RNA sequence: GCUUGACUGCGAGCGUGACGGCGCGAGCAGGUGCGAAAGCAGGUCAUAGUGAUCCGGUGGUUCUGAAUGGAAGGGCCAUC
RNA sequence: UGAGCCUUGAUGUGUAGGAUAGGUGGGAGGCUUUGAAGUGUGGACGCCAGUCUGCAUGGAGCCGACCUUGAAAUACCACCCUUUAAUGUUUGAUGUUCUAACGUUGACCCGUAAUCCGGGUUGCGGACAGUGUCUGGUGGGUAGUUUGACUGGGGCGGUCU
RNA sequence: GUUUAUUAAAAACACAGCACUGUGCAAACACGAAAGUGGACGUAUACGGUGUGACGCCUGCCCGGUGCCGGAAGGUUAAUU
RNA sequence: UUUUGUAUAAUGGGUCAGCGACUUAUAUUCUGUAGCAAGGUUAACCGAAUAGGGGAGCCGAAGGGAAACCGAGUCUUAACUGGGCGUUAAGUUGCAGGGUAUAGACCCGAAACCCGGUGAUCUAGCCAUGGGCAGGUUGAAGGUUGGGUAACACUAACUGGAGGACCGAACCGACUAAUGUUGAAAAAUUAGCGGAUGACUUGUGGCUGGGGGUGAAAGGCCAAUCAAACCGGGAGAUAGCU
RNA sequence: AGGGUGACAGCCCCGUACACAAAAAUGCACAUGCUGUGAGCUCGAUGAGUAGGGCGGGACACGUGGUAUCCUGUCUGAAUA
RNA sequence: UAAGGUGAUAUGAACCGUUAUAACCGGCGAUUUCCGAAUGGGGAAACCCAGUGUGUUUCGACACACUAUCAUUAACUGAAUCCAUAGGUUAAUGAGGCGAACCGGGGGAACUGAAACAUCUAAGUACCCCGAGGAAAAGAAAUCAACCGAGAUUCCCCCAG
């Protein structure tokens, strides 16, 4: 499923708002992709699921806090 | 971005100095391949301890050698005897070998490595000055009068 | 020929409409124009020439102004 | 390859004036074999008058309030002004290549006696493509609706204040 | 040959045949937010879409309109700035 | 019942029995009535609990202006001799009713829209795996042969056994007629009729699901239902109409 | 209270007001053992892709409006008593 | 607790009781086939076929107990590939599924109303999905207030249509 294996995050709905000024059911989406890394720590490259801001907050933190996180979250990668 | 670098990299990765530069180069490749690191506030003064750990330490102990060449300067004058052939030739050497002893049992204790010279001495008798590698700069300033017997 | 009454605030009293409205009006005040003056002048000899409200525009005005001062905005007035 | 730029060192023919004296705080000297003027050029600013500077050549010497002048030496050392280039760099503009992202519905290894997958290797593309969000065009493919009243029936014609 | 099972079997649909047109393959197209399939274990002598309808002789003139293809110089022109 | 109007050949009712259509809550105003009265009256809540507490609060005794504000006045205007609205006639809580509001709002009825299910045991197309086509015709390609060619062509015979070929049962279909038309039957029967080795037919089983499918195309089929299936649900949809 | 009883029962019958009862399991409450739990104090420390902003939407009684406030798919991005 | 009982239609049998093993009420265990979350595998629900162990003075086929999946931790075995890692077997524990309403979330209509109709309405309604408790949710001010003060949340009446 689309969900930002970082940061939950997801499709979000809400509307196509027309000039006439009508409402339409639609989508948000994250720009999300499959990107990979390197892991010093684990000797492994891993790929996971991961937003627009996915990467961005995996820069500003440690691209090792999150697999530690993640791995409190209890999930496989 | 701040990640911090470890070896060369084109223009500058001067060792250990923090960067504004693009998320590509990093994470994408660089960094995930020995060659950086995130320059996390935590990092940013990791390196910082390295800093200020590596230096004061290690690096002024060279004081701890310095204050040895100038141990070495108290005494400007050591004697070594050993058999001349009149009018100074003596018949043998001097050897770089020798010259440890001859200072390991007159206080400075040293090995053969250390003493630097000018010639494959020694032969001529007299008076010869000698500068030392201790370490880096400072050298010594020893001289040596050799008695005949 | 002079001129700007095609004025501003009002309006006893009427007419005409389910209404929303429309119309005729002497006189009151301020101030004009013309007549020397009595007086006349709130547009054209009458009756057609028109578009409610909403929303926004322009100017005027503390009337309002969300802790106070301001302000935005809103009212009111003309006006599009 | 544009502009941002910190440092750089730079320029200013009033009129007379060693003539393209900056304004000005400091101003009698600094610099000088870390070889100086002299030339020899290169280019830099041009009011065809004289400055800036790179390099070589050279080799123990170059500049003074003066006397003129509103300001008087570009003698250095201070903060800067117009006029401005220089790396260093920041990013746009365009073309070039590259490999590690991304792609791989080529090749092989392994889990595994498995035309999935993941992991690995290799070839190929490669910052394109693709996906996001935004954004102009398109859009009976789909969807929701409108499409007036009178009227000698309706329509049509005509009418609507 | 096919069809309105139950008032229409036809001159209607299909047809071989022709033309135009899109597709170089992870193909165009099509089902499906997608993954994945079909097209095809095919590969332009192949595949889809449109019209025309064996065969014979033939298929003139008009691109102004509307659709489309192509051009990329200019005018106009979105977010952004 | 509905109408200008009905014996009306205009609507409804076979008869009897039982049921079946102006409600309920809140809000609001008028009338009646009851209590207090320039007062009237509590709301949730407490509670010994319909009592008594509880006056938050609502209405009224002051109005005029948009508003600031002034006030038996106030607005209007710079001001009105003026003018408009006001002062001079009691209110308020409850009870019962006449209205009105919101609600299925007096009952019963659509055709439809929307959501989630159920169905390819009928039927359309496909898929996979077995089946079926009595009998009688025509006689293509090829082969052989003799002729004929320089050799080929061509040719005759004989063979051979092609075809969405022919006639015509089973098997499929449905052109005409009459019958049936509260049927034998919610599409049949009988006499005829078309295809019958094919784009044939059939058994069993899969697969395709509702703005979807399937369709040699008629809007046809999708369980006797199709210009958008069935079942449940929004749902008492809405009904200026009957 | 109520019900039954051959019709309509305070006094026939079951009950009712009242007063009593649990070998066993049990819920809730208090206390207590065992595993985990940390209590205490002192000195600290005071939650960044986060606020906030550009674009789209949405939630706020408030329909982009003069629209503060909140949520964020997208792009960005502080201060630190 | 007790004089009677072996539930109903519902008799009749052949019996059980009658001072404490008749029956009956209550607590707690016992057994509890086959389906079914169904969990050894397969399936057209209640049926078909297994493997590992064990049983017989009968150790054939039958009998009988364990064997599904994930998450978690552990031990063990362990690739491409050195280490490792993925992979694998086992063990323990937990989960699955069913449920009336209310409750928090993910999605979320249209008929309707506006006397048409698109903003708006219905409406965050109906339905679909997930999840959980006795309630759930919210809750311990980066709240209000208006220069005076209030002091987490949920709830009721007012303010007020
Ligand atoms: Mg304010
Ligand atoms: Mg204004
Ligand atoms: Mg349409
Ligand atoms: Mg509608
Ligand atoms: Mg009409
Ligand atoms: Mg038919
Ligand atoms: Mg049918
Ligand atoms: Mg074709
Ligand atoms: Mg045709
Ligand atoms: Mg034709
Ligand atoms: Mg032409
Ligand atoms: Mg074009
Ligand atoms: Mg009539
Ligand atoms: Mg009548
Ligand atoms: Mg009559
Ligand atoms: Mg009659
Ligand atoms: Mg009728
Ligand atoms: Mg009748
Ligand atoms: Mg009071
Ligand atoms: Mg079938
Ligand atoms: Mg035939
Ligand atoms: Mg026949
Ligand atoms: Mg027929
Ligand atoms: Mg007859
Ligand atoms: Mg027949
Ligand atoms: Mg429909
Ligand atoms: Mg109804
Ligand atoms: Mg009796
Ligand atoms: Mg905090
Ligand atoms: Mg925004
Ligand atoms: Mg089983
Ligand atoms: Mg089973
Ligand atoms: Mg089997
Ligand atoms: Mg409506
Ligand atoms: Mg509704
Ligand atoms: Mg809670
Ligand atoms: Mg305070």
């Amino acid at each position: 499923s689309r969900v930002c294996q970082v940061t939950g995050k997801r499709p979000v709905t809400g509307n196509n708002r027309s000039h006439a000024l009508n409402a339409t059911k639609r989508r948000f989406l994250p720009n999300l992709h499959s990107h990979r890394f390197w892991v010093e720590s684990e000797k492994r490259f891993v790929t996971l699921r991961v937003s627009a801001k996915g990467m961005r907050v995996i820069d500003k933190k440690g691209i090792d806090t999150v697999l530690a996180e993640l791995r409190a979250r209890g999930e496989k990668y | 971005m701040q990640v911090i670098l470890l070896d060369k990299v084109a223009n500058l990765g001067s060792l250990g100095d923090q960067v504004n530069v693009k998320a590509g180069y990093a994470r994408n490749f660089l960094v995930p391949q020995g060659k950086a690191v995130p320059a996390t506030k935590k990092n940013i003064e990791f390196f910082e301890a390295r800093r200020a750990e590596l230096e004061a330490k290690l690096a002024e102990v060279l004081a701890a050698a310095n204050a040895r060449a100038e141990k070495i300067n108290a005494l400007e004058t050591v004697t070594i005897a050993s058999k001349a052939g009149d009018e100074g030739k003596l018949f043998g050497s001097i050897g770089t070998r020798d010259i440890a002893d001859a200072v390991t049992a007159a206080g400075v204790e040293v090995a053969k490595s250390e003493v630097r010279l000018p010639n494959g001495v020694l032969r001529t008798t007299g008076e010869h000055e000698v500068s030392f590698q201790v370490h880096s700069e400072v050298f010594a300033k020893v001289i040596v009068n050799v008695v005949a017997e």
